[PDB]
């Protein structure tokens, strides 16, 4: 049962260290911007998990009930080491990391869950080109 | 007062399943060794509800890998989680 629930785990230590890669100077102006846009979502994150803590001092709280809490932690982390490791796989600095997001807005169009995310990505990205 | 020494159809949750196991040695010994059927016990209830109900979400468990009737019961239910 845990190893169904560490795949947001994974998918968390992947999304920061992106982060704390690329606001280094040598990465230009937009993908400093793409890992602004990102901890904005980590604070959500960890707000959830502190909260389940803080239930979990008055005992009730289950391993199935932690599983039924993190479901939508488990789909947006899992956006952000996409956009994480599409960045960093192609390395894309400038104008092609801002094609690459605009990718992905048109790749989930028909969730709005995931869309919103992402073309909120794109807006803040697009500020300094 | 000296009760009704407990009638059969009304008495049971153990001497029934204690009847159960009886049946099954006596289809044993009808058999002689070449049917040996075990398992005649355990566990509970809740936690194999639980079981069940985490089978549905494609979990492995003690009893599902990848009386006695149970496992015909539990068959209809393991075949959904498949």
């Amino acid at each position: 049962l845990v190893h169904r629930i560490l795949p947001v785990a994974a998918s968390y230590s992947a999304v920061t260290r992106f982060i704390e890669e690329k606001s280094s100077f040598e990465y230009g102006q937009v993908n400093h911007a793409l890992a602004a846009a990102m901890r904005t979502l980590v604070k959500e994150h960890l707000i959830l998990v502190s909260q389940l803590e803080q239930l979990h001092r008055q005992g009730l709280l289950s391993l199935q009930k932690l599983w039924f809490y993190i479901q939508p932690a488990m789909r947006t982390m899992d956006i952000l080491a996409s956009l994480a490791t599409s960045v960093d796989k192609g390395e894309c600095l400038g104008g092609s990391t801002l094609s690459l997001l605009h990718d992905r807005s048109f790749s989930y169009t028909g969730d709005s869950q995931a869309q919103e995310l992402c073309l909120y990505l794109t807006k803040a990205a697009s500020a300094p080109y | 007062g000296h009760r009704e020494e407990p009638y059969l159809t009304e008495a049971g949750r153990d001497a029934f399943d204690k009847f159960c196991r009886l049946h099954q040695g006596e289809l044993q010994l009808l058999a002689g060794g070449v049917l040996q059927a075990p398992q005649p016990v355990l566990v509970k209830e809740c936690e194999l509800v639980k079981d069940v109900l985490n089978v549905l979400i494609g979990v492995v468990s003690a009893t599902f890998s990848l009386p006695e009737s149970i496992s015909s019961l539990l068959s209809e239910v393991a075949e959904y989680g498949t």
